[PDB]
RNA sequence: UCAGCCACCCGAGAUUGAGCAAUAACAGGUCUGUGAUGCCCUUAGAUGUCCGGGGCUGCACGCGCGCUACACUGACUGGCUCAGCGUGUCCUACGCCGGCAGGCGCGGGUAACCCGUUGAACCCCAUUCGUGAUGGGGAUCGGGGAUUGCAAUUAUUCCCCAUGAACGAGGAAUUCCCAGUAAGUGCGGGUCAUAAGCUUGCGUUGAUUAAGUCCCUGCCCUUUGUACAC
RNA sequence: AGGAGUGGAGCCUGCGGCUUAAUUUGACUCAACACGGGAAACCUCACCCGGCCCGGACACGGACAGGAUUGACAGAUUGAU
């Protein structure tokens, strides 16, 4: 069994307010402006706006590698 | 602390090189590292060490601990775990 | 009133398992101790035979 | 003295299911629920207290550290210090304080003695 | 020691509760499943979901 | 094949009502007897907290809420053609859930 | 004869109730909500922290929110008959044992599907009691009994027997309110292991009087005059 | 113009005040006083009486593998295994 409507329609938010703060305290150098959850069973995928896009991702795709696996290995979901 | 518990710390730091935690002292079991009972202090105080010499990334939140690799980590990691640099972590396998 | 402030230190003989083995010239090893009878102190792991009792290492077991 | 029609000495060998009955519903679910090893650790040293005295000699006093346990009929005769928070107190197990607490004769307040008003 | 440290039992009541987002105790909303601090919760509550209409 | 199902839930109306008339419009494509989307009693959560942080001024509350509309559409179909209209409008905002025979 | 005001007709309705709310200000409160934070203090007989026990509640006296009331427009006992906003993994349907609080098993419900037709209380219809410190009013106390908990003595609560206090409508003063509104009456949410006399919501019964003024309380504007410009 | 009252009695809660080992503390006209989601048996918890632990990272020098540290049964002391 599943949780309830109400308690699953809140427990999508504070899942979206944890991921902002923390977004906000790492990503306060490189213009973070705010997130875009965008649920689906298959892959819940995450997108991040931001000022200069291209220095977020490191080295050719670098340092967001980082925050992937470290919001895999948080909120409990498998990668 | 023993030393065996610390050997499987950085074994997750290499191939994706992020650690997290809880900040609860007394929780008996850190769950990511099951299977070898070690406590969320014992991983907790040891990365605090570990912030000292300058090879985590600090980074708090509501209450979970964040721990980046450093640039310097992997140099570090290749040596302690005896590891050849032709094996590639997840670093440069896609693209 | 005072502070009444200890810690029992240890206190190491020079490599205390002479104080357990002994061996004479024909080369046989006496151990004059007790050997502790549970598994995970067995066979290397000694008591110590006391004024009324042995004590274990590891499971502080205690005799008569 | 007899405690719910029955006297003192029929007490002492009473055995616990038929101790039960002559109780209170919160002493009965105190000794339903269980007693843990605070507690059998005071019955240890309280028939301690017994063995190691001299029989004309009422035992040391055995300060103690469970305020909320119950009189049972065994522990009658012993000398007990009971902590309030600050003190102990030797207080005499007198027979007829059975189905009480320890913790009720040690009053963990001064009585309040009043003076003439401050500000008002 | 080792074993009485956090011997003393945190089930039910405020010890065992606290704050999602601080560690507090004090003023702590239950209902629906947040455990947040009221004070916590009106700094998140736009982005919860939680709107004022009336 | 009976009762074949689709819960639709959302936080906003607009969004919601779009993808349930999508939903219908694209049973309507298929040929389907469909039953239409039904409208369950929605649900409001009530927050009242107090505005202060500390507990000073003129006791003015706040009271918060989270309105959950939810929808039902019911379709009488085998089951290898519900997956297939499901996995066309994909929406942020809502949330889809099935349920089959 | 302007902005608009008043009355009526037709109409569901000729004011529904809230939310949000400027500039400029308080030496307003809050480092005790924050891993918001400056300095200062403290840091291993620790102002860190765990453990255990007390205390937060102690009681000659003052001051504020409230609850129960002082009865007959009432109380006691049967009978009958109606909600809405809400919560629920801990809410509860059903059968049995009990005076009852409660024990047992069985199910349903992650919820317009189960509790639940949410078979609420004042109100109604009958019986008894009849103006007295009464059976009104239940405080204070003795005994048991049962739950929640590691633990109930400084009664945690809850049930049953007893005891029966002041209280005879309350001075000086003072609060709130103009319509489904006061007021009566219950139910739900928060707190919640156990828990509401609190608060926040909801329904039920449902009126008196006013539709005006600056007299008081206080705020604002215009003509005075200044020895004022903190 | 009125209606319900409150202030009067008991009780419940919050403030002063008297005590207390401690009765933690903020808040004092409107703009404090059933407010601090503050209905606290333990925790909460600040306060009082005791008792453990380092949870003193890191850097320097010494001790340093003739050991610094830890668990320690039993007896004594303790409130405790
Ligand atoms: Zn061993
Ligand atoms: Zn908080």
């Amino acid at each position: 069994v599943q949780i309830s409507k109400k308690r699953k329609f809140v427990a999508d938010g504070i899942f979206k307010a944890e991921l902002n703060e923390f977004l906000t305290r790492e990503l306060a150098e490189d213009g973070y402006s705010g997130v875009e959850v965008r649920v689906t069973p298959t892959r819940t995928e995450i997108i991040i706006l931001a000022t200069r896009t291209q220095n977020v991702l490191g080295e050719k795709g670098r340092r967001i590698r980082e925050l992937t696996a470290v919001v895999q290995k948080r909120f409990g979901f498998p990668e | 602390m023993p030393k065996k518990n610390r050997i499987a710390i950085y074994e997750l730091l290499f191939k994706e090189g992020v650690m997290v935690a809880k900040k609860d002292v007394h929780m008996p079991k850190h769950p990511e590292l099951a299977d070898k009972n070690v406590p969320n202090l014992h991983v907790m105080k040891a990365m605090q060490s570990l912030k000292s010499r300058g090879y985590v990334k600090e980074q708090f939140a509501w209450r979970h601990f964040y721990w980046y690799l450093t640039n310097e980590g992997i140099q570090y990691l290749r040596d302690y775990l005896h590891l050849p640099p032709e094996i590639v972590p997840a670093t440069l396998r896609r693209s | 009133t005072t502070p009444k402030k200890n810690k029992h230190k240890r206190k190491k003989v020079k490599l205390a398992v002479l104080k357990y083995y002994k061996v004479d010239e024909n080369g046989k090893i006496s151990r004059l101790r007790r050997e502790c009878p549970s598994d995970e102190c067995g066979a290397g792991v000694f008591m110590a035979s006391h004024f009324d009792r042995h004590y274990c290492g590891k499971c502080c077991l205690t005799y008569c | 003295f007899t405690y719910r029609g029955v006297d003192l000495d029929q007490l002492l060998d009473m055995s616990y299911e038929q101790l039960m009955q002559l109780y209170s519903a919160r002493q009965r679910r105190r000794l339903n629920r269980g007693l843990r090893r605070k507690q059998h650790s005071l019955l240890k040293r309280l028939r301690k207290a017994k063995k190691e005295a001299p029989p004309m000699e009422k035992p040391e006093v055995v300060k103690t550290h469970l305020r909320d346990m119950i009189i049972l009929p065994e522990m009658v005769g012993s000398m007990v210090g009971v902590y309030n928070g600050k003190t102990f107190n030797q207080v005499e197990i007198k027979p007829e304080m059975i189905g009480h607490y320890l913790g009720e004769f040690s009053i963990t307040y001064k009585p309040v003695k009043h003076g003439r008003p401050g500000i008002g | 020691h080792q074993q009485l440290y956090w011997s003393h039992p945190r089930k039910f009541g405020q010890g065992s509760r606290s704050c999602r987002v601080c560690s507090n105790r004090h003023g702590l909303i239950r209902k629906y499943g947040l455990n947040m601090c009221r004070q916590c919760f009106r700094q998140y509550a736009k982005d919860i979901g939680f709107i004022k209409l009336d | 094949i009976h009762r074949i199902r689709i819960t639709l839930t959302s936080r906003n109306v607009k969004s919601l009502e779009k993808v349930c008339a999508d939903l219908i419009r694209g049973a309507k494509e298929k040929n389907l007897k469909v039953k239409g989307p039904v409208r369950m009693p929605t649900k409001t959560l009530r927050i009242t907290t107090r505005k202060t942080p500390c507990g000073e001024g003129s006791k003015t509350w706040d009271r918060f809420q989270m309105r959950i509309h939810k929808r039902l559409i019911d379709l009488h179909s085998p089951s290898e053609i519900v997956k297939q209209i499901t996995s066309i409008s994909i929406e942020p905002g809502v949330e889809v859930e099935v349920t089959i025979a």
